[PDB]
């Protein structure tokens, strides 16, 4: 929200976000989030193999990789296997959001009662008391 | 298929000449860009049959005889009326009033001569299925050739006639190859639910069994009706599914299950426009309004003119005070009424439940909980906030729940540790409550105290507690004599009317007329009832500041003032004595 305002009146101007996110905001996971590939800092510091487990393994993977196909020609493993870390968006209250975007705010701390299935593949707040809260199990 | 272009612009002339609908039409568009200007409404124009008759019978008699054919036209010729309006910056809904009917059908008598056309059933809806979502358009995302892409997925009960089925899944990789990502959110979901109706229980011939017919409510019509109410539906009569006859063996005789699409769901059994709100205006001004009032919710009943006059301040109840970083005091008023049976005591209380505006009635045992959410693996109370909650036969239930009815009143909250969700949460609700006496008749002559039965916070929690006795005399007998008689053989409505707009305006607050009223009135209890009787603390003057206000909201005032004082110290007195 606040990068707009930089990016608009104070131009130069451009397409919103804060509306077109939360009116997806499943694409954005898959596309706002892999941005972070390209400006990530490569060394970055002190980094190593092992360290970490796992890490050791496709370490390996990418050099016997490499070594093997530069050995051949003397497309590669997908972005999301690469990650280590997680993107989570938050809701807008806000003490900012008196902006004011007005109807931009979803963020609005709803019913269940009043969930419909117009909301579905946009971001939604609820609440409500936790039931049965099922034990945690890999994917 | 040029006769349903015919359909539509049959349909459209009727629109603008006359031009009734278009105003509406023109109010939904423009509401919602209202709030879109804003710092809900569903689209759909309630169609009055009444209107259709008067231009063309031919389409009139279609609507009821094959509305398969007819309704959809109608409908995709309403749309494209829509986006002739304004502006830019959805398939909606028909309803069909009526103006019935033929068709004016209860279920017991339907089936078949009544299928495949339009039918107002009309009976109690259970179980009421729950509310879920269902898949309409499917939307698409290609790249890097993107594009935008989308499939229209066409279900049993999608438009009204019958199609190719589109169903399942989703398109993923429509040619050439590209990847199609599922778009969420721009995609379109409309909301989806069955619900069974019942015939009337009271228009049931024999011991004969129900029969009950399933109506599938679509888009808002969901979650218009909780179960059990008494519904007048509408739609179009849908024998959906194979009767088995599709696969070749499915061998017996049993099929085609039949249901009711859409559509309107009339309920059966505010608003104070111009002219209401005038003559409350008027009618405030007049000093002896409270007096009438009174007398305006016992059509039925004698006397008991204080108990009338409770109850209404009760309805207004001495708004709500929420200090600065720091508890409230209560705002509502709480009730209790004790004497021999046929004082109407169980009586009056539907009559204060009709004209209520809520809440849930309880009586005696009762429970599970009462006002708790049970916090349920794997109430009351709750659901009855900022209302009327009654109960019957108070003495009977159990202390176990007394025991929360403490932390109800007074504290004005509910708090839920049980195994689980840990919450406190509000209940604010105002009470009423009939006890029976002790033991037989013994009410009248006995002890001030040993008479209640159910000690003793309670008796104080309770703003006012009031007595009446049904000891006889020949007189007084007379006089019941001629109006029960008459019985059997200003208005009432325009009294809730008269409630809200006093409710929610304007909060009176305090002033320095009445304080020292109040004040002296209060003392005066102390010191010389705990002599005469009990009980009494700080808790009665709480109550005498609550009555004060309430009876400043009965006279529209403001503020409060000393006569007002006077009134609350009166029906106190007449709670004591």
């Amino acid at each position: 929200l606040q990068y707009q305002n930089e990016k608009f009146l104070q131009g130069t101007q451009a397409d919103d976000l804060v509306s077109a996110i939360q009116q997806n905001a499943n694409h954005f996971t898959e596309l706002f989030c892999r941005a972070i590939d390209n400006n990530m800092p490569l060394p970055t510091k002190e980094i190593d193999y092992k360290d970490d487990v796992l890490d050791v393994i496709l370490n390996q993977r990418r050099l016997r990789n490499e070594r093997m196909l530069s050995d051949r020609t003397n497309e590669l493993f997908p972005p999301n296997l690469t990650r280590r870390y997680f993107l989570y968006f938050k809701p807008l209250s806000q003490n900012c959001a008196r902006r004011y975007r007005k109807k931009a705010i979803s963020s609005k701390p709803l019913s269940v009662r009043q969930i419909k299935g117009d909301f579905l593949g946009q971001l939604i707040t609820v609440r409500g008391i936790i039931t049965r809260v099922s034990d945690v199990k890999p994917a | 298929d040029a006769v349903f272009g015919d359909r539509v612009r049959r349909f459209q002339e009727f629109l603008d000449t006359f031009t009734s609908y278009r105003d509406s039409v023109r109010s939904i568009q423009v509401y919602n860009s209202n709030n879109a200007a804003n710092y809900i409404l569903p689209h759909r124009i309630i169609i009055s049959l009444d209107d259709l008759r008067e231009f063309d019978r031919s389409f009139w008699s279609g609507i009821l005889v094959e509305p398969a054919y007819f309704i959809p036209p109608a409908e995709k010729a309403l749309t494209d009326l829509a986006d002739s309006m304004d502006d830019v910056p959805h398939p909606w809904k028909l309803s069909f009033k009526g103006s019935f009917g033929a068709h004016a059908l209860s279920p017991r008598t339907l089936t078949a001569q009544h299928l495949n056309k339009l039918v107002s059933v009309e009976g109690i809806v259970t179980k009421t299925s729950l509310v879920r979502p269902k898949l309409i358009r499917s939307v698409h995302y290609a790249a890097k050739t993107g594009r935008f892409h989308y499939r229209d997925y066409t279900d049993a009960t999608t438009t009204l006639t019958t199609r190719i089925p589109t169903p399942a899944i989703y398109p993923t990789e429509d040619t050439e190859g590209n990847k199609l990502t599922t778009e969420y959110g721009y995609s379109t979901f409309i909301d989806h639910q069955r619900i069974t109706v019942q015939e009337m229980p009271e228009m049931a011939p024999a011991g004969q069994l129900p029969r009950s017919i399933d109506v599938i409510l679509d888009d808002d019509l969901v979650d218009k009706t909780k179960p059990g109410d008494r519904v007048n539906v509408v739609g179009v009569f849908k024998s959906l599914g194979a009767g088995g006859m599709n696969q070749s063996n499915s061998n017996t005789l049993i099929g085609f299950k039949t249901l009711i699409l859409g559509n309107t769901v009339y309920p059966l059994h505010q608003m104070l426009t111009d002219f209401d709100i005038r003559n409350i205006n008027k009618l405030s001004k007049k000093k002896d309004i409270f007096d009438i009032l009174s007398q305006s919710l016992a059509p039925s009943i004698y006397g008991h003119d204080h108990i009338k006059k409770a109850i209404l301040l009760m309805l207004m109840g001495g708004v709500e005070k929420n200090l600065e970083n720091g508890s409230h005091l209560r705002g509502d008023i709480n009730i209790l009424m004790v004497g021999d049976p046929s004082t109407a005591k169980s009586q009056l209380l539907r009559f204060v439940l009709n004209t209520a505006s809520l809440a849930i009635a309880t009586t005696g045992r009762g429970s599970s909980g009462v006002g708790l959410t049970a916090a349920v693996t794997t109430g009351a109370m709750v659901l009855a906030d900022r209302g009327v909650v009654c109960i019957d036969e108070f003495d009977k239930m159990t202390d176990v729940d007394r025991v929360a009815i403490h932390e109800v009143m007074e504290q004005q909250t509910v708090t839920i540790a049980k195994a689980g969700i840990h919450t406190t949460l509000n209940a604010r609700c105002s009470v009423i409550a009939a006890a029976n006496p002790v033991f037989g008749q013994y009410d009248v002559n006995r002890d001030p105290h040993q008479n209640i039965a159910l000690p003793d916070s309670l008796l104080s929690r309770f703003d006012l507690l009031f007595v009446v006795t049904d000891d006889i005399n020949e007189i007084r007998d007379r006089s019941i004599s001629e109006h029960v008689l008459r019985t059997h053989r200003v208005t009432i409505p325009f009294l809730r009317k008269y409630v809200q707009y006093a409710k929610e305006r304007v909060i009176p607050q305090l002033t320095q007329e009445a304080i020292n009223v109040i004040v002296k009135n209060y003392t005066d209890l102390r010191n010389d009832d705990n002599t005469k009787k009990s009980p009494i603390t700080a808790r009665t003057l709480e109550t005498l500041i609550r009555l004060a206000t309430a009876h400043a909201k009965v006279r529209l005032s403001k503020t409060v003032n000393k006569v007002d004082a006077k009134v609350a110290a009166n029906l106190l007195r007449f709670a004591l004595l």
